[PDB]
């Protein structure tokens, strides 16, 4: 995700997670004060085969920081992940935190898919065109090329490809000030990234699933 | 023969480069003689300055430090002359202090 | 470029000189005190005698 | 490919071909750069392209890069802790003070042709 830095309280529902000490790292976003939605592949031994990502405790100690747009300051909340609830079909997992963050609102979920030509935005903590690891999170701009079986295909507009560390990051579509989650980034061509080169800016994201979240977050009402 | 001569007299850099040249082709030997031996000598010079910067006395240390961040020409002048002046200064300091 | 490299070597030389001059100054003061003390010791000896 | 951060130095494959140095894993806050008025931590060796510089983005930071036949390091505005290894497999740690120059084996006290194993920012 290559674009302007943003620290505004419009995208403060985002999160960054680290698995182990230096094993794996990726992005995510809040769906509740207790729940963070990310990709299942982040917890896989083989990132291209998120089939063995079973429900239960994380294999390695996993921590997440929420709302910390700028990594050089203490602003934001730090929580531990205690349980994972994988999606039964696609690369998506819900992470349960030990404690809630009642101060930061979650992002609303989309009722349906975006169609081709629709202007989508994305935010994450992944690599930039000139930095391996950023200080601040950045926001890019993407357009929908097509919609497929439970996923949405997007491309960067004027460059700005999804790169690395963006896995689990939200795809957003706003209307009249209201932001809805339309999908979660999984894979990308990673063009225009620090340390690598390719022409294509294409990427694929899992389609947002309101029922999956509802029956997990409220599973114990 | 000329390459062999350089190996016996030169430092680690010159020796390694010359050694490789002898066991190579005629063209490689010519390249070493034409430019490679000069490159190798510069590397030997740079290391010697770096060593003085850490093992010598106060004045030798400082003088080597200045030469080390300069040009190859500065490092050579230091090794040939400048380090001797610097020693003399370290000796003067010790003598006066005593 | 060259005048700057030359300047650095002069600056370094001056630092050395300044430190040696500092010690000599201290040496001069020490000797001066030793001479004053010797004089006082002599006067004390003269008084004792 | 999956957009997952594995902490493997980006472009390391190209650097091996270009500078001769190789890089492995780090916490992502150290980048390899050019040495032209932007110097921060500078490494000198007698192999590859002679030298190269790294830029510190944040502290603490580290990167387990490998540089054969290393002999000198420059520090700037920060202490640098450096791990080097001898030819017999034995490793040692050298404390380099800020804004100064220190050496390794070859240009150090032992004269050994040591290798740079780990570069760590305080």
């Amino acid at each position: 995700t290559v674009g302007d830095p943003t620290t505004d309280a419009k995208l403060d529902f985002t999160a960054r997670l680290t698995i182990g000490t230096d094993y794996r790292s990726c992005s995510g976003a809040l769906v509740d004060t207790q729940w963070v939605l990310t990709a299942a592949s982040c917890f896989a031994d083989d990132p291209n085969q998120p089939d063995t990502v079973a429900a239960g405790k994380p294999a390695q100690l996993t921590r997440a920081t929420v709302g910390r747009a700028d990594s050089n300051i203490a602003n934001g909340y730090v929580r531990e992940v205690v349980e994972l609830v994988p999606h039964p079909e696609r690369d998506m997992v819900l992470a349960r935190l030990d404690k809630a963050i009642p101060d930061i609102a979650p992002v609303r979920l989309a009722s349906d898919a975006p169609t081709a030509g629709t202007p989508l935005t994305a935010v994450g903590f992944g690599r930039t065109k000139d930095e391996w690891v950023p200080i601040q999170r950045h926001q890019g701009a993407f357009t929908v090329t097509s919609v497929t079986a439970g996923a949405v295909n997007v491309t960067g507009q004027g460059g700005d490809a999804i790169c690395a560390g963006d896995t689990g990051g939200p795809l957003l579509q706003d209307k009249n000030g209201t932001l809805h989650l339309v999908g979660v980034n999984n894979r990308s061509m990673q063009g225009g990234c620090y340390g690598s080169e390719t022409t294509s800016t294409d990427a694929i994201a899992a389609m947002s699933d309101a029922d999956f979240v509802t029956q997990t977050v409220n599973r114990d009402l | 023969v000329e390459i062999a001569r350089l190996i016996n007299l030169g430092g680690p850099g010159v020796r390694e480069a010359g050694k490789a040249a002898l066991q190579g082709t005629a063209e490689e030997r010519e390249l070493f003689l034409n430019s490679g031996q000069y490159t190798a000598q510069q590397d030997d010079n740079r290391v010697d300055v770096a060593r003085l910067a850490t093992t010598g006395g106060p004045n030798v240390q400082a003088a080597a430090k200045v030469a080390l961040r300069g040009t190859p020409e500065d490092m050579v002048e230091f090794l040939e002359v400048g380090q001797f002046t610097a020693r003399n200064r370290d000796q003067e300091h010790a003598t006066i202090a005593e | 470029t060259g005048q700057y490299m030359a300047k650095r070597k002069d600056d370094l030389a001056d630092v050395h000189v300044n430190q040696v001059e500092r010690l000599l100054a201290e040496g001069s003061l020490i000797a001066a005190e030793a001479n004053e003390d010797a004089w006082r010791a002599t006067e004390a000896a003269a008084t004792a005698e | 490919p999956q957009a997952v951060e594995d902490f493997s130095y980006p472009g390391a494959a190209k650097i091996q071909a270009e500078t001769g140095a190789i890089l492995k894993r780090g916490n992502g806050h150290m980048l390899m750069t050019s040495c032209d008025g932007s110097e921060d931590i500078q490494v000198m060796s007698r192999t590859g392209q002679k030298d190269f510089c790294f830029n510190v983005m944040a502290k603490p930071a580290y990167l387990t890069l490998e540089v054969p036949q290393a002999y000198g390091i420059w520090t700037s505005a920060d202490p640098v802790k450096t791990t080097i290894k001898d030819t017999d497999g034995t490793a040692t740690v050298i404390n380099a003070p800020a804004n100064d120059f220190t050496g390794y084996g070859e240009a150090g006290s032992t004269g050994e042709p040591t290798t740079l194993i780990e570069l760590r920012v305080a």
